[PDB]
């Protein structure tokens, strides 16, 4: 059917939002300030005293940095730990080490790290210890792990004044040393200017080398009313989802009537998945709304307490995730539509004998980019990082081949092989044209 | 071979009607016309105050503040030498001891509403105030603060005789809250301080214009500046500019007297087209319409009709402006007005003359030259018109779906038509992969893939449907 | 195969020849000329003073006192070493402690007359003086300022004995208004603040430039700098410099009185190569005058004898200006003449062993018919001829389009040839697409899109032209056999 | 079509021998020595100084000193013992050595109009021309030379020379004053003065969390015309150690190895007697000697490598306070690192000897050994107008650029504008005038030579079926 068809794609062509990437481009640019300068755990109280406690409490009480933006809740500071198992290697060279990769800390330790007292229970202080479930749970994927929800928990905030309190009282009383993993600072704002509510995490992990890498995630979620987005918007999204049912209703008519053969047909796979894409999304939609809501219902009861929006903004990815999959099966639908109501064969056969240059073709592409991608790993991962892993190097070979990417470095690291490689990768690449002309000239000559 | 088509007698008079039109449009641009505007924008756009902070690298409010007061006022007025010794010429600004600064500069302001949106339903006992995004209804007409001044009371776009301004985000109108800065440095710095003491930049700002021009009689040329800074409804600042080197006085030495004769020869040559395009569209009823050598020649008698009314118009508009200039100084003169729409008639003119030597392209004949390819594009005009919509449904997919995964963390991703432009410049070899690949771990790889393999897939296919034609028959 | 012709005798002096040349021109060639330029341009371009002002960076007529008098007498004088103990060698710059500083250098600037110019009456109450762009014709030979000084008077091309010199804007002439700074930090640093305290650089200056030069003895090498500050009628200044390693002094060594030896057997193997070239006039009295590699041997042999020509003025100059700075020292010794006219000749030497080099095919030749391609200059004569004349009227359009939309804000478009380049470079892949959409965000897409459309239409066109045209002949050609 | 070639026992033993050769390539290797290159590199190349000077910016002596009594101090030394911890976690092994090597006073003998204000000449560096005399006090290890034999080391051609492997060196001492004192002794009298033709700073560290060294080698040549130009090698090395699981499976898996490279040498050698004369016509049998001769001299490497390590260590640890020279097993590493790529490039390759695929790799060769003996003939006109261009553009440009400073620069830099990695703005600036014509000559001339090329393949193609099929 074409208004069908048409309506879907303009339901998945529009829904765009203009805001998302500014407000996330002016975040970033704030809190990003000089961030990237913090190399020990050492340095990271004159950043949150200098460029993290003037942009949380801007200037106008209870939105960060310049208004517009209103802040939800506390503002959380977690750390997760390896276990202080004393070291000290000194006269330990023979016959050295191996540290664990086994160890997390799950203990109950008391001020300063020390055994604790006979109270042996999880009490609420920043030495305990806070499950995730008990915690909001949300594991993070940071860069060069995927670290817990758990971990040792402060909250400083809604305040200037308790902020700094607590930053000279975490310092003076050594919270953060040399046992901390990654370190997380966790907040969340909201926009009612262009209805957004974005999510802010701080990630500052450690390495091998004693140092640190930091990162920032944030995630943003418009909770306009998914109903009030205006006149003529409603309409087609209304007309769309009844044409929706129809079609429902059709397959599953054919489907009684059928019993078996109903997977046999491209026809019939191809438009039950769009149908029941379509319902999940506006059921997703609605459920995330709904949690949203009633996550705010435990803010309006008690503020000055920390709130994970993060099943929201999950269920929001998912949303987002179910379309690109509806845009593709519409995309897919449509091109069959259209060369079946009009002689429009694509390939004149030529691509094919039967069975073959499909998987004689794909394995000479497979064979050469692992070779090349395997050699250029070895020989450049250590210094130029588009050649870090084997994947990386796979996109970047692919990316030679396009053009997007150039050979600069890799000639003014190794001249005389990178020189090499690249003549090989020439002459394969011409010699495959070449025969390409003649076999296609001395075809139609015989 | 080359043989002529339409007699010699068309052929001589095309050709002199070119070079005619290319002494006019090249008579008029000036060598120096380049330097003018690197050096303007250089002293404005990258000078630092203490702090450091230059016009393009402002992010906040304070930030500008330390413009307009630093690095502002010590560009835009000069009254010494630079061994402290004063300049003669009193009154007035020399900048760079060569460029008159004429009239007064103004700043001006867009303000939207305290209520122009609601709230949301959870968020109405804490957030008091919605701030919408700029839009012309949803416009603060209210005064503020002393509620006394210029700077505070609201004036229309027809008090205000101005007009429109395409920016980064929307387009403007053309009114709001001014103040026009007065002669002296101290005077300037005494209003300006007066302005930020009195909270004249709020939430409820939107955009803020600065506008002055300048005038070279070494080389006789106008700059026209606008230094622009959007607040957007999300926060943050976007700071852009206009900087208009133009020419609107253009008689003053003999090279120019020289160029009114070319004018002249120009209108009659106007004339003589038009008059001879009616006998050929007398003749040939709506046969006419079937040439599209002739729908060429209607655009270029039209583009020059326009251009020389525009002529005219800047004639009278540049004599009102110098007067008003003179009669009553310390006022601002509207000088972008102009500015503007010469620069639209300079384009214009450009694209007259692209198509004049297409028309040349015309007058003579080759037989076959580069005729091989639309013979088999004519001939083989089916599958290839199958390939077209094959490649721009999966190219339009393919932008729709880099949208979608990309676009809140790159700005290349962040509109529709910035994909389509980033996908095509991919095809071109220019790319930055590690942004996207930032973005998104998993999906960016394969984007990218899948995409260039797309890419090989269709030329290569191509290739070999039109090299298998030009060997189907012996 | 290698089809050898011509006697091969012929070839085994040509190679004699060939490789006689490579050893006269590489030989006078240093491997350390690099990092002497690279270091001399990195002292005085490069050095900040108190403000942050280097020599890239000037951009006002403040600017250029607070540079000259700051990181410019700094980098010239050298007297004590990093831990402030007295060099031995007195009374004399060891610049790095290793390049002598000769003579005096010499600051010298050009003006631009008063009434070189109209007022246009709308504005001819408030300004008073239009001062033009730089010419010859428009120039001020008047004193100004104190009126007494050699910096405030006009002295002629012919009393300074100056030459032109090609600048960024324009080509300045030889005269001017000059200062020569003599002796130590300490007396040239009085002289530049009389200079900044009478107005020196006023409305009039239209150019100002720096000479001088150093020498050094480790590697028998000199480094000529000069450094341009032009003066727009617009304002603001543009800074460039040219700066030369030459080696105007050839034999101090043991292979340079080798390296004559060689250049001995030069000059004779060009009298054997002009002897021989008038024999084939004598024979062919006007069939000499059909191929091009007899046009070659022509050029060749005129750029060797420039070159004998001019090694005899080198020495004469050298020796003379040598001769001046020792028995008057203190002033300036005008070296950049040589400088230029040095790398001038080192351009032609290697423009003449580059045609030397490639003229190798007229002796040793193969044989892929001609070329592997006359097949496609049967039906080219009148077919290039029409592809050219019809591809180069549309570049040459999108090349003024380009220009006149872009140009007034991108640096790539300043200039009609610098349009042309642009588009050459566009055409392989380099561009800087932001520019041009930032310069107009309507007709620069379109610009682009059209543009490389059009560059694609007629790659495709001249491919499978090419490849019809023969196949179509060897088709007919197979077929009028049988 | 698609199908396993010469039999079906080869290929599997093959793809047991790729699988086997890709783990022993990758038990090497660590995914944490980018990072540590990165980090050790921002700290001692990257920290500026009071006046603002990084190593990578030293443009005089006295930025020299600058940077060796500020950063470099402040970068060797951190606390919170008689020991560094880097960053808490890198231990600094023994103690850095500045070295420099000198020439004489008089070497180059000056011009004779210049003999009456330049008294004495000092060449460029040449082992033929080198001081060995003591200078200054005369008194330590910094004033006086030792050959390169007691100071055990090797040359390094690092830049313009080079340079030899012995000269005046000075160890730095334990704590962060005794080093000042030595480094402010060394400056007031002069150390670097206009005989000075290079200075090493050489170090190392050791990482056990992730188990590396870090070996860094910092060089500052000062040419025969001032001013400076500096280097740096920053190079990782693994020291496995054999505890764990995954250690004896690659123990395992080195045996392994070992018995298949024995078993193909036996196999190569074994087929030789059948037909000896032929046996050079396949390729592939070349292919196969160069994999045997490449994995013995990867063994015999990783035996070397296993005993240089632990005599370093027991040095190491037997007499601190002295230096330790871990540079000859970075450099004889790195180059056992650059051959296994090779070698595993080739065992990829490989087989193509084995399971086919049609109409790619079945007319390579078939059109190969028909596009010969006229491109052979056109290899021979390429080259010779490619290094005419080449010589063309050292001479034009190459004082002022330094893509263009030497031949085998220029050679690569014409390798690079074919591939499209061009710089215009540089040669415009050399010359205005000859800059865009040696750039446009050369790009049309190579894509004259390429379709020239193509339309040759492509007439021979016709010309061969018209004779072969109306013959
Ligand atoms: C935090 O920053 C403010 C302003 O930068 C400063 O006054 C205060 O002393 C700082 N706190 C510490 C502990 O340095
Ligand atoms: C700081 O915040 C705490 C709770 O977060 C509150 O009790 C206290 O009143 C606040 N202080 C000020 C000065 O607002
Ligand atoms: C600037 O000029 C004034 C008056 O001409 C003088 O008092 C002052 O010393 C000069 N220099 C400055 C302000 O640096
Ligand atoms: C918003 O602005 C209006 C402008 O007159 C003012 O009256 C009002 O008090 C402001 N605040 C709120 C909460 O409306
Ligand atoms: C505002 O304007 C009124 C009108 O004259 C005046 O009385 C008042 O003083 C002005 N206020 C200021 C701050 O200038
Ligand atoms: C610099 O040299 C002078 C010359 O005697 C000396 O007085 C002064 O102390 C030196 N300053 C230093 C070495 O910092
Ligand atoms: C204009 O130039 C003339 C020529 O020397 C000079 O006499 C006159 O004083 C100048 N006028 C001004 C205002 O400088
Ligand atoms: C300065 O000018 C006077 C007269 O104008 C002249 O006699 C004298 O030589 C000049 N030079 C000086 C005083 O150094
Ligand atoms: C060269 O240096 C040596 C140092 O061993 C010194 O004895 C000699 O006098 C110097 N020669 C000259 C000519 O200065
Ligand atoms: C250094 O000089 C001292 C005298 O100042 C002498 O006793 C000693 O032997 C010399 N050599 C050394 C310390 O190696
Ligand atoms: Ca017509
Ligand atoms: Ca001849
Ligand atoms: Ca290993
Ligand atoms: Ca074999
Ligand atoms: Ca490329």
């Amino acid at each position: 059917q074409i208004l069908f068809l048409t309506l879907l794609m303009t339901t998945v062509y529009s829904a765009k939002d203009s805001s998302r990437f500014f407000l996330h481009r002016a975040i970033w640019k704030r809190f990003s300030h000089r961030f990237s300068e913090i190399k020990t755990v050492e340095d990271f109280y004159p950043w949150a005293n200098g460029t993290l406690l003037p942009n949380l409490y801007g200037d106008y009480r209870g939105f960060i940095t310049d208004g517009n933006s209103f802040l939800l809740g506390n503002v959380l500071i977690r750390q997760t730990r390896i276990p202080n198992d004393i070291f000290f290697p000194g006269s330990l060279h023979k016959q050295m080490k191996s540290p664990p990769q086994h160890q997390e800390d799950r203990e109950n330790y008391g001020a300063g790290w020390v055994p604790p007292d006979t109270n042996i229970t999880k009490v609420d202080s920043i030495w305990h210890y806070q499950n995730q479930e008990s915690l909001g749970g949300y594991p993070i994927q940071g860069e060069l792990a995927t670290y817990s929800g758990g971990g040792y928990v402060v909250r400083l905030g809604r305040n200037h004044s308790a902020a700094t309190r607590v930053l000279q009282h975490l310092e003076q009383r050594r919270w953060l040393d040399h046992c901390t993993k990654a370190l997380f600072v966790e907040f969340t704002v909201f926009n009612a200017n262009v209805n957004l509510l974005c999510a802010v995490t701080l990630i500052l992990e450690s390495s091998g080398v004693g140092t640190f890498l930091t990162s920032l995630q944030l995630d943003s979620l418009t909770s306009l009313q998914s109903s009030e987005r205006g006149f003529a918007w409603i309409v087609s999204q209304v007309v769309y989802y009844l044409l929706v049912c129809y079609y429902a209703f059709i397959q599953g008519c054919r489907l009684k009537r059928q019993r078996l053969a109903f997977f046999t047909r491209k026809r019939n796979l191809l438009d039950t998945s769009i149908v029941l894409i379509s319902f999940s999304i506006l059921g997703l939609s609605m459920q995330s709304l709904s949690l949203l809501h009633k996550k705010m219902q435990q803010y309006h009861c008690d503020r000055d307490r920390f709130i994970s929006f993060y099943e929201a903004l999950r269920v929001n990815s998912a949303v987002t995730h179910l379309r690109g999959f509806l845009l593709l099966f519409a995309t897919v639908r449509v091109w069959d539509l259209l060369r079946h109501h009009a002689q429009l064969q694509v390939i004149n056969k030529t691509l094919s004998k039967a069975w073959d240059e499909v998987l004689g073709f794909i394995l000479i592409i497979v064979v050469l980019l692992s070779s090349y991608a395997m050699t250029f790993n070895l020989l450049f991962g250590w210094s130029i990082s588009d050649y870090q892993s084997f994947f990386r190097s796979i996109v970047t070979v692919v990316g030679l081949l396009m053009g997007t990417s150039k050979h600069k470095e890799v000639i003014a690291l190794y001249p005389i092989l990178g020189s090499l490689l690249v003549l090989s990768s020439i002459i394969l690449m011409g010699l495959v044209i070449i025969n390409l002309f003649v076999s296609a000239i001395l075809i139609a000559f015989g | 071979e080359l043989y002529v088509k339409t007699t010699l007698r068309e052929l001589v008079v095309y050709i002199v009607f070119l070079v005619d039109i290319c002494l006019l449009t090249y008579g008029m641009t000036s060598s120096s016309a380049y330097y003018y505007t690197k050096v303007m924008s250089e002293l404005f756009l990258h000078t630092p105050s203490d702090s450091g902070v230059s016009f393009q690298t402002i992010s906040s409010m304070s930030d500008f503040w330390d413009f307009a007061q630093g690095p502002l006022l010590d560009s835009l007025y000069w009254t010494k030498w630079y061994n402290n010794q004063s300049l003669g010429r009193g009154s007035h600004s020399f900048i760079y001891y060569e460029n008159l600064l004429l009239g007064a500069p103004r700043l001006r302001q867009l303000r939207v509403r305290n209520d122009s949106c609601v709230v949301h339903e959870d968020f109405r006992e804490d957030i008091l105030n919605c701030y919408d995004v700029y839009s012309p209804d949803k416009e603060d007409q209210l005064p503020f603060g002393p509620q006394n001044g210029t700077a505070w009371t609201y004036h229309s776009q027809n008090e205000l005789g101005g007009s429109s301004h395409w920016g980064r985000l929307t387009s403007y109108s053309g009114g709001g809250y001014y103040l026009d800065l007065p002669g002296s440095r101290q005077a300037s710095a005494e209003a300006l301080q007066g302005l930020q003491e009195g909270l004249w930049l709020d939430r409820g700002t939107r955009v803020v214009f600065i506008d002055f021009s300048v005038y070279n009689a070494n080389i006789n040329l106008f700059c026209i500046l606008r230094l622009v800074v959007e607040f957007p409804a999300t926060g943050g600042t976007i700071p852009s500019w206009q900087i208009r080197t133009v020419k609107l006085i253009r008689y003053v030495n003999n090279w120019d007297f020289f160029i009114v004769g070319c004018e002249v020869v120009f209108c009659v040559f106007i004339f003589y087209y038009v008059v001879e395009e009616i006998l050929e569209i007398h003749l040939h009823r709506l046969r006419y319409l079937s040439s599209v050598w002739n729908i060429l020649d209607l655009v270029v008698i039209l583009l020059s009709i326009v251009a020389v009314g525009f002529h005219i118009f800047r004639t009278l508009e540049v004599n009102r402006l110098m007067g008003k200039l003179l009669q009553q100084p310390d006022t601002y003169a509207d000088f972008e007005f102009l500015a503007f729409w010469q620069t639209q008639y300079n384009n214009m003119n450009a694209v007259n003359l692209f198509f004049a030597w297409i028309k040349i392209f015309k007058y003579i004949s080759f037989n076959k030259t580069m005729t091989q390819l639309s013979s088999t594009l004519a001939r083989c005009a089916k599958d290839i018109l199958g390939f077209a919509i094959m490649f721009f449904i999966v190219f339009f997919a393919y932008a729709q779906l880099g949208y979608l995964l990309f676009g809140t963390q790159v700005e290349n991703f962040s509109t529709f038509v910035k994909c389509i432009f980033t996908q095509f410049r991919i095809i071109l070899g220019d790319f930055d992969y590690n942004a996207i690949d930032n973005a998104n771990r998993i999906l960016g790889p394969v984007y990218f893939v899948t995409y260039v393999f797309f890419v090989f897939f269709v030329l290569l296919n191509m290739f070999l449907a039109i090299i298998n034609d030009t060997y189907s028959e012996v």
